[PDB]
RNA sequence: AAACUCCAGUUGACACAAAAUAGACUACGAAAGUGGCUUUAACAUAUCUGAACACACAAUAGCUAAGACCCAAACUGGGAUUAGAUACCCCACUAUGCUUAGCCCUAAACCUCAACAGUUAAAUCAACAAAACUGCUCGCCAGAACACUACGAGCCACAGCUUAAAACUCAAAG
């Protein structure tokens, strides 16, 4: 199986930790 | 068979004899059934212990002339 | 329980040898020990080069000690064998005849492995 | 059998009257625990 | 380091074969495993990775062992035709 | 605790033990055994303190006696160990075993659980 | 003898970890490997090293 | 007599002479093959130098150090100034796989020396320091 | 194949037919395109070895009875 | 009914099963010779039962034995003790072709 | 290239680090994990099933405090590459990997295949993968995305973990 599933949920949780760290 | 428990013991005493089997012929007899039809002769008579019975065997074999060289 | 004392000695005269031999039995004896047999196993050059108490050593002389010992007494003899400068190494192991050796028929072949793969056509 | 073996053994065990003359006897003495096997099974002691 | 020196991995040269000498050599250090270790040992290999190597070079063997088994069992067939023309 | 001269659960019924050497003795004692061999001795007394047949080993009152000796084995290895967190498991997984039994054994012969509370020292709990 | 392979692979009857994880089926195809092309190595660099040095010398 | 590829002990008594010394007293030549440059000194059966030549220092530089002919070169080299000191018969020890292993003893017998044996010390740490990671390459 | 020379044999003797040779595929279920519209099959189909050569069951086996033909075997 | 149909036993002609050469010998780690006899002459690796032929249970009592003796001061590590490379070969194993 | 030249090679002395070969073995443990040697203790249950939360554990990373330090090494610095190179390659060195005492409680913690008891005959069977099913029990799942998110609650956790939605949008996602 392709891991485009994990990809979105990885950019999700990335930009996630960089929101929390910004404020 | 129950011949087959003589047989593997002739296998192991003394092995296959120089004597080559001929199985083109229908009635061959090779020196280990000939043990056989001997050793289910003596079974007859009443001995009811294979060491005695399987020594008896061999010994009337070599009083008929059949060569029997044990492996050892 | 049973014990074997695999003793590496160093290469000294007979006087001193029986000293420490003497020495290393009674303190065995004195942790409650009892010492069944002692064995030589002469006198050979070491399999490698041994440094013990600031000394290298090349040569040793092989003592085996057979006596039976309560549990506690290994953790105590081993601290004894540490601070003897005339031990140049000593290994407290269960006996090897306590183990009885288990009764084998034979190897017993293993066939080949079969339908680890489904019998579709690929 | 086994208690009536022990106590037959336990009379050559090291004690302390005997230590000092068990030592010198062992110096005496040497056991060899080498031998070999060869591809037929067959134990070959040392020959020494 | 402790060990006698001059004892472990020498060869000696005959008749000044010092090429036959170094295959040879060579031949033990592969056999037993020391050079195929001693590459290996350049970088860390982490324990994964180390894991589905051997795994590899497992089933490789098999696979290997087995092709050559089958090969052998069948290059007595390798004869001649012996029925030419039917 | 078995004294440490106590004879093994093997030896103590051969004849003529009492009479051979002190030597002898000392070496089929509880002294130069394991600490598994002293554990033996506890599960015979116990056995035949409060068991009716010491010979039945497959009742759920042997059982119970049996699975004490080993929790009590455990709480002492513990005592030492107390990082331990495999022989903790057991621990636990143990008194959660012998409740069980006890529960059973309540339910069955209420009788003979009490024996088994007094002689083994055991409070009976009820689960929250 | 071959390497066994009872256990070894993750199936339904085995209740240990697999052993081997093998990419693809463990079953013999009916082709073997072409013969591989010897890499080549540059020869006769000791005749040309000792024909350089000489060179140098005269 | 056969022979006997295994080296003679030390400690026994054997009939092989090289120029009537023993084999404990050959010197040795320790060859040190990295994978970028291969360091040759020949010491006495005593550690007592004798001959030192590497890559380096026969003008090779960089990434010509790490050749075949760049370790034949100093196999020469040091050859020729172990000669000088009277070495004729050499024991030779090379730990590493780099590529002069082999050509550094070529090397040393093109330049006059009589390799008697050929040992290996390679460093194997049996478990040891965790080397380097590994190159994303 | 160590039979081929007595099985055409055989045929001719009892006239009767043999096919001992490479079985080319649609002989029976292509025959009319094959051989011609007016062709006439089989009527039985003897096998004396059942298997091809990469021991595996003769194609016509299956072609028989997808024609309903009978099939003997050894 | 007929006496000439076959009755039910066990394979009389069976073989008995093959032993390794250590079966039924006890492997002391004080025995340095023969454990000497399983390690490479060369490098003192302990050879893999491919090599050694020994059972599985022989397999691993001889590899214990040898790594008690190597740190127990009876046997050397990196190669095999000279005294023993006369010993009966009984590796398969070749390393000269 | 930088770096080093207080350097390198040989020899001797020399760890609070990591454990060639064996292992082509396939074992131990509930799992996580476990492969140098020795000794001590020691691997629950005589029906099975039974919890994100009770109870006890749980790789690596990380936190708190005290030690050790060979080597490795986030970060950082230098060299090089490049349009740029906050990387890939080279060198150096730190947190960290280790020990002791407490935390934290996550993983592609996946053999993505639940525990127990059976079966190989029928329809064997969407496809692929590691053949298809029966009994019984517990857990879990109901379009995609929003969402390993918001709010609430609990927690030694305070840029954390566990539990975990909706509005708007789409006719697909898979
Ligand atoms: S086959 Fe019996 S121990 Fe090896
Ligand atoms: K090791
Ligand atoms: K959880
Ligand atoms: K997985
Ligand atoms: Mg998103
Ligand atoms: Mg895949
Ligand atoms: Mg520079
Ligand atoms: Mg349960
Ligand atoms: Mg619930
Ligand atoms: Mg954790
Ligand atoms: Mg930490
Ligand atoms: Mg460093
Ligand atoms: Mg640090
Ligand atoms: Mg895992
Ligand atoms: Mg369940
Ligand atoms: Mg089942
Ligand atoms: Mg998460
Ligand atoms: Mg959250
Ligand atoms: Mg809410
Ligand atoms: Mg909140």
């Amino acid at each position: 199986k392709n891991v485009l599933k994990i990809r979105r949920r990885k950019m999700n949780h990335h930009k996630y930790r960089k929101l929390v760290k910004k404020t | 068979y129950h011949e087959d428990r003589i047989r593997a013991k002739f296998y192991s005493v003394y092995g296959s004899g120089q004597r080559a089997f001929d199985l083109f012929n229908p009635n061959f007899k090779s020196t280990c059934q000939r043990f056989v039809e001997k050793y289910t002769e003596l079974q007859k008579l009443g001995e009811t212990d294979e060491e005695k019975l399987f020594v008896e065997t061999g010994k009337a074999l070599l009083a008929e002339g059949v060569i029997l060289r044990r492996v050892g | 329980p049973r014990y074997e004392l695999a003793l590496i000695l160093k290469a000294m005269q007979r006087p001193e040898t029986a000293a420490t031999l003497k020495r290393t039995i009674e303190a065995l004896m004195d942790r409650g020990a009892i010492v069944r047999d002692l064995e030589n196993l002469g006198e050979r050059a070491l399999p490698y080069r041994i440094s013990a108490h600031s000394q290298q050593h090349n040569r040793g002389g092989y003592f085996l000690v057979d006596f039976y010992a309560p549990t506690a007494a290994v953790e105590s003899m081993v601290e004894h064998l540490s601070r003897d400068i005339d031990v140049i190494r000593g290994n407290i192991v269960k006996h090897p005849l306590t183990q009885e050796l288990k009764e084998c028929e034979g190897i017993v072949p293993v066939p080949l492995a079969e339908k680890l793969y489904s019998t579709k056509k690929r | 059998r086994e208690v009536l073996q022990l106590q037959e053994e336990v009379k050559n065990f090291i004690t302390r009257e005997n230590l000092e003359a068990r030592v010198e006897a062992a110096l005496d003495s040497r056991k060899n625990y080498n031998w070999a096997i060869t591809r037929e099974g067959l134990v070959v002691r040392p020959q020494r | 380091a402790k060990h006698l020196k001059f004892i472990a991995r020498t060869v000696m040269v005959q008749e000044g074969n010092v090429e036959s000498a170094y295959r040879t050599l060579n031949r033990i250090l592969t056999m037993d495993g020391l050079i195929e270790d001693i590459k290996h040992r350049r970088y860390y290999e982490k324990p994964c990775r180390r894991r589905q190597r051997e795994s590899y070079e497992r089933c490789r063997r098999i696979y290997n062992m087995e092709m050559a088994r089958k090969i052998n069992f069948l290059m007595r067939k390798n004869r001649a035709d012996p029925w030419q023309g039917c | 605790d078995p004294p440490p001269s106590t004879l093994l659960k093997d030896y103590q019924n051969v004849p003529g033990i009492e009479k051979v050497d002190d030597v002898v003795k000392r070496l089929l004692s509880l002294e130069m055994a394991n600490k598994k061999e002293m554990l033996k001795i506890k599960q015979e007394q116990f056995m035949k303190k409060i068991v009716a047949n010491p010979e039945d080993t497959r009742s759920l009152e042997a059982r119970i006696i049996a699975l004490s000796v080993k929790i009590r084995s455990y709480e002492e290895h513990l005592e030492k160990h107390r990082k331990d967190k495999a022989h903790k498991r057991y621990l636990l997984m143990s008194i959660d075993q012998r409740k069980k039994m006890l529960k059973n054994l309540r339910n069955t012969n209420y009788d003979v659980f009490e024996k088994i509370c007094w002689g083994l020292g055991i409070e009976y709990t009820f689960p929250p | 003898a071959t390497p066994s392979l009872r256990g070894r692979l993750a199936r339904f009857g085995n209740p240990r970890k697999p052993v081997l994880k093998p990419n693809k089926p463990l079953i013999l195809a009916n082709r073997v490997g072409e013969r591989r092309r010897e890499k080549g190595e540059a020869t006769c660099i000791t005749e040309m090293s000792v024909m350089m040095a000489c060179w140098k010398q005269n | 007599t056969k022979f006997s590829i295994y080296p003679p002990i030390p400690g026994e008594e054997s009939s092989l002479r090289w120029a009537g010394k023993k084999f404990e007293e050959i010197p040795i030549a320790h060859i040190k093959a990295s994978h970028n440059n291969t360091q040759i000194q020949v010491v006495s059966a005593s550690n007592e130098p004798l001959a030192f030549a590497s890559c380096g220092t026969e003008g090779f530089r960089n990434a010509k150090k790490g050749t075949g002919i760049a370790a034949q070169t100093a196999g020469i080299a040091a050859a020729a100034r172990a000669k000088q000191k009277g070495v004729i018969h050499i024991r030779v020890v090379v730990k590493g796989l780099g590529p002069g292993r082999l050509s550094a003893m070529h090397g040393l017998i093109m330049g006059g020396l009589e390799v008697i044996s050929i040992t290996d010390n390679t460093p194997i740490p049996h478990x040891g320091c965790r080397p380097r990671k590994a190159r994303k390459l | 194949r160590q039979f081929s020379y007595l099985i055409e044999n055989m045929a001719r003797d009892c006239g009767e037919y043999a096919h001992t040779r490479y079985f080319r595929g649609g002989m029976l279920t292509n025959a009319r395109l094959l051989f011609g519209p007016t062709v006439r099959l089989p009527d039985l189909i003897i096998f004396l070895h059942t298997l091809n050569n990469i021991f595996e069951p003769h194609v016509a086996v299956r072609d028989a009875a997808k024609m309903n033909i009978p099939t003997v075997g050894i | 009914s007929n006496e000439d149909l076959p009755i039910s036993m066990e394979n009389p002609y069976k073989e008995p099963l093959k032993k390794c050469i250590l079966c039924g010998k006890h492997v002391d780690y004080k025995n340095v010779q023969l454990l000497s006899q399983f390690v490479s002459p060369f490098t003192g690796c302990i050879y893999g039962r491919h090599i050694t032929g020994l059972c599985g249970k022989k397999q691993k009592e001889i590899t214990k034995a040898i790594k008690r003796a190597q740190i127990m001061g009876f046997m050397p590590v990196t190669y095999k003790d000279p005294a023993y490379l006369k010993d009966p070969k009984v590796c398969n194993i070749r390393y000269r072709e």
